[PDB]
RNA sequence: UUAAUUCCGAUAACGAACGAGACUCUGGCAUGCUAACUAGUUACGCGACCCCGGUCGGCGUAACUUCUUAGAGGGACAAG
RNA sequence: UUCGAUACCAAGAGCUGGUGUCUGAGGGAUUACGACUCGCGUGGUCGGACAGCACAUGUUAGUCAUGUAUUAUGGUGUUUCCCAACACGUAUCUU
């Protein structure tokens, strides 16, 4: 069979995650490990939320690798949950009926917009006369 | 007799600027909108929706202004405000060739009868000839329009290799394509022109602007045939493919005329009034008949394509 | 070069090189209307250009001071012989060069011309040379022991924003008098020339212009001037 | 033949015109060009106090100095590219032609 | 806190005063005609002027706009 | 009314200049563009291990620029 | 149920697009030449048009300029490098 691959990325902060969608059976893996062995375990459902919204039937035809770098733990989990969701939508826009892509996009964007659109917030730079961005040092009189 | 709506084509974010039909397929129309996507539809004419969008053709940076389908029925050519063209195979909707050369927005683009000559009129004061193998063939810069080149059009009559180009400088220029040299200037229009077309005969040409005066033009002699009173701004102009009709988008309505005896065949204006509470009605910016001339497809500026079928 | 230092240290090395060169040449060519320096290190040439107003005084009698200055350049900074070549040239429309005008005022005060007459003489020459707006402020003790600040200003002068970095030319100098020191600040706003010779080629960011609509006349009846 | 022309400059549009000029010269002399690879810009940053004394509010000056690095690799005998790179020099950029 | 300054309003009023023939109700059409007719050195100020032109001319159509 | 002597209104004032703004750097966007052995990726051939696949920052060379890099334009305007 | 349009193929064409000969109409650089400066070497500034040319040398016009080899204030041939037909020229070869 020919190529049916789309490399699609998800950023929430410094962190970035490039999901490599491809034709095949249903497997999802992050840096070799599967989804249900990516700690912290507290945010287990954050990785599963695209699966439990769309079912495992939509991921029957696609085997999505994810490579991740940068940021911290919670940013990386929000990067990858976004990446695989965009990666499937980009697959269904290229190789499948756009009616299917439209249905999936409407299902996700109604549950949570953060799945397809990146969070544009970045850690603000520090200014002098203060220990942080806006905080200032304690002023003394007398 | 009269035309009437069956339904609407709802599958755009930015509003539709151009519609393109091919003679090969009846169940395949191509709509270019003021997002960066060309929507290739599948017409079913079912009770639910007249057509569902089966392909969206991505690759453009800025608004896709123009789109036109080739003779074969495989290739489409689109022109955008980014100042480049795109050549799409309708099969997978991946771009084959991109044409680069212009500086400002490319406002329209047209094929030959052969699909071996492409022409682009732009916001930068030029027309340019294009091969189908990504080559800057010929510029025309000095003897051109003194304002933007609003539109350019090729003719079905293949015996006279001519092109008609309507500009913003209150002209219609006509160039001998093999020479690419001026044949006839056409002064007469008061103000800028939106649209120019060539009647399927290859006989008489139309011209529409803000003035609301649809002036006919001759391709045989350099003579003004006659004029119609549009009333409102004409944004779109095209003839019926089988019948001897001319259809114009007079802003928020369609006015279709019989050409021998100048009287209104009918006027088509949305009767489901949504903009009834201090809102200006959204206005039709492109229209084109089917290959048969049974159905007129008209694209609006509220992200909608409407269908107009002959009740007689 | 086997010493092979970082591009970071290389550029701060070149930075201090020009900085001292300029200091030395401003100290030397002070009285003889000195405008500034420039370096063009070509393949195995250090073409070291000087800009002045009175270039005949600085290049001297049959090139005495030029070879003297080329000698101390090669001797101090540690250069190869043949490679280092000094070139003194005259700066165009000196009226606009804040360095030249500030040092001109300084040496009229060193001669002993009246202070309002010195400042208005300078400020008048700056404006007739074609400065869009001028500013001359000399501070320090006049007529007594309490320190005064005389300000002489005319035309349009901008203070804030980015355009200051390529429209306003500023220079500050010290003048030695018998009772104490006086400070000279010359501040010149250049005019707009599209050539970029006399001033800059960017128009002012807020300044917006409209080309006048060409007086046409609408046609009434349709025409054609057909040809072949 | 595999020769490495790198251009290190503090000003950007100067460096860009030199990068353009060497591509122009290369494509005219009919030799294979590797396009202008843009190494990351180094921002030399020094932040001092403003006041010479210490009898004010604590305000600091943030001095920056960007330094940009491009390189084009060519497949050409030394001579023709040496004579291409001996013309059209400005004071901003600095040249290095590396053979091996 | 979106109050346009004298430079926006004056230059927009002068462009409406002269070139009423080409300007319209669409933002991006008159942005391009404004860029063509007027030499505005920055792009932000171009968008600000074009934005005001297609607000005044959306009210000229209504009634007796003063300035 | 606005962050603002910021504006539109009334108005013997009209037209302007400095400061505010505009400006420069910066942050977020481009599956569009120019490029990459001092950046990668995808496919591949090989090699190692588990029971055809799976893992590899184990080894190596034809495509391409999604991720990294830094240039040119675009984009946002209280515009609907 | 007659008459002229419409899918088809062929009989060569013409068209059109691709390939590419040749010339420079042109377009560049500095190295001709000029100018402006001098430390007398250059350094800037024109950058091919703005220098020169020898009665050499193409075309000839006011027949009158002239005091009839003459020179008009012919005003364009000669030629030192480079890229070049979007100058859509067109050789060949295709479509």
């Amino acid at each position: 069979g020919p190529l049916q691959s789309v490399q699609v990325f998800g950023r929430k902060k410094t962190a970035t995650a490039v999901a490599h969608c491809k034709r095949g059976n249903g497997l999802i893996k992050v840096n070799g490990r599967p989804l249900e062995m990516i700690e912290p375990r507290t945010l287990q459902y954050k990785l599963l939320e695209p699966v439990l919204l769309l079912g495992k039937e939509r991921f029957a035809g696609v085997d999505i690798r994810v490579r991740v770098k940068g940021g911290g733990h919670v940013a990386q989990i929000y990067a990858i949950r976004q990446s695989i969701s965009k990666a499937l939508v980009a697959y269904y826009q290229k190789y499948v009926d756009e009616a299917s892509k439209k249905e999936i996009k409407d299902i996700l964007i109604q549950y949570d917009r953060t799945l397809l659109v990146a969070d544009p917030r970045r850690c603000e730079s520090k200014k002098f006369g203060g220990p942080g961005a806006r905080a200032r040092y304690q002023k003394s009189y007398r | 007799e009269q035309m009437t709506l069956r339904g609407t084509l709802k599958g755009h974010n930015g509003w539709v600027t151009q519609i393109a039909t091919t003679p090969q397929f009846p169940d395949m129309i191509l709509s270019a909108s003021r997002d960066k996507t060309i929507i290739m539809w599948k017409l079913t004419r079912d009770e639910t929706n007249y057509g569902i969008p089966q392909r969206a053709l991505r690759g453009h940076s800025h608004f896709v202004s123009d789109v036109v389908i080739s003779s074969d029925g495989q290739f489409a050519l689109s022109g955008s405000w980014d100042g480049t063209l795109r050549l799409w195979d309708l099969t997978t909707g991946t771009t084959t060739r991109r044409f680069v050369g212009h500086t400002k927005d490319v406002l329209s683009v047209a094929f030959s009868s052969d699909n071996r000559q492409i022409v682009s009129g732009s916001r930068d004061k030029t027309i340019k000839l294009w091969n189908t193998l990504g080559v800057c063939k010929y510029t025309v810069q000095d003897e051109s329009h003194s304002e933007w080149v609003s539109c350019v059009r090729f003719s079905p009559n293949s015996s006279n290799p001519i092109i008609v180009s309507c500009g913003w400088d209150k002209l219609v220029k006509v160039w001998n394509l093999a020479n690419c040299k001026l044949k006839t200037n056409h002064i007469g229009h008061t103000g800028y022109l939106n649209t120019v077309t060539v009647s399927p005969d290859g006989s008489l040409c139309a011209s529409g602007g803000k003035d609301g005066q649809a002036m006919l033009w001759d391709l045989n002699e350099g003579k003004h045939l006659y004029t119609l009173d549009g009333g409102d701004i004409i944004n779109a102009l095209c003839f019926s493919p089988n019948r001897y009709w001319l259809c114009a988008a007079t802003g928020p309505s369609i006015k279709i005329w019989d050409l021998e005896g100048k009287i209104i065949v009918d006027e088509l204006k949305q009767e489901v009034i949504s903009t009834s509470s201090k809102a200006e009605p959204p206005q039709c910016t492109s229209l084109a008949w089917s290959a048969d001339g049974q159905t007129l497809f008209a694209g609006y500026t509220d992200n909608l394509v409407r269908v107009w079928q002959v009740t007689i | 070069m086997a010493v092979q230092i970082s591009k970071k240290r290389k550029f701060v090395a070149d930075g201090i090189f020009k900085a001292e060169l300029n200091e030395f040449l401003t100290r030397e060519l002070a009285e003889d209307g000195y405008s500034g320096v420039e370096v063009r290190v070509t393949p195995t040439r250090t073409e070291i250009i000087i800009l002045a107003t009175r270039t005949q005084n600085v290049l001297g009698e049959k090139g005495r001071r030029i070879r003297e200055l080329t000698a101390v350049v090669q001797k101090r900074f540690g250069f190869p012989e043949g490679s280092v070549e000094l070139y003194a040239e005259k700066v165009a429309t000196r009226g606009l060069c804040a360095i030249a005008q500030a040092e001109s005022l300084r040496y009229k005060l060193l001669g002993g011309l009246a202070v309002r007459r010195a400042c208005y003489g300078v400020l008048r020459f700056i404006m007739e040379s074609g400065a869009k707006g001028c500013e001359v402020v000399v501070s320090g003790k006049l007529r007594g022991q309490r320190a005064k600040s005389m300000k002489f200003v005319d035309g349009l002068m901008i203070h804030s924003g980015d355009p200051v970095n390529y429209y306003v030319d500023t220079a500050v100098r010290h003048v030695l008098l018998r009772q104490g020191v006086l400070g000279i600040k010359v501040k010149i706003m250049l005019p707009w020339d599209p050539s970029g010779k006399i001033g800059p080629k960017k128009p002012l960011p807020d300044h917006v212009s409209i080309v006048e609509p060409k007086d046409e006349i609408l046609p009434t009846t349709p025409i054609s001037e057909q040809k072949g | 033949h595999r020769i490495r022309i790198t251009l290190t400059s503090r000003n950007v549009k100067s460096l860009e015109k030199v990068c353009a000029d060497l591509i122009r010269g290369a494509k005219e002399k009919n030799l294979k060009v590797k396009g202008p690879v843009r190494m990351p810009t180094k921002t030399l940053r020094i932040t001092t106090r403003k006041t010479p004394c210490g009898e004010g509010s604590k305000t600091w000056d943030r001095f920056q100095m960007r330094i940009h690095k491009r390189l084009i690799d060519l497949h050409s005998p030394s001579e023709i590219v040496k004579q291409i790179t001996s013309i059209s020099i400005e004071p901003g950029v600095e040249v290095e032609v590396t053979i091996a | 806190g979106r109050v346009r300054t004298k430079t926006v309003k004056k230059a927009a009023r002068v462009i409406i005063e002269k070139y009423y023939t080409r300007l319209g109700n669409d933002f991006h059409t008159n942005k391009r005609v404004c860029e063509e007719i007027a030499i505005i050195p920055s792009k932000k100020l171009r968008n600000k002027i074009a934005g005001y032109v297609t607000h005044l001319m959306k009210r000229i159509q209504r009634g007796p706009v003063r300035g």
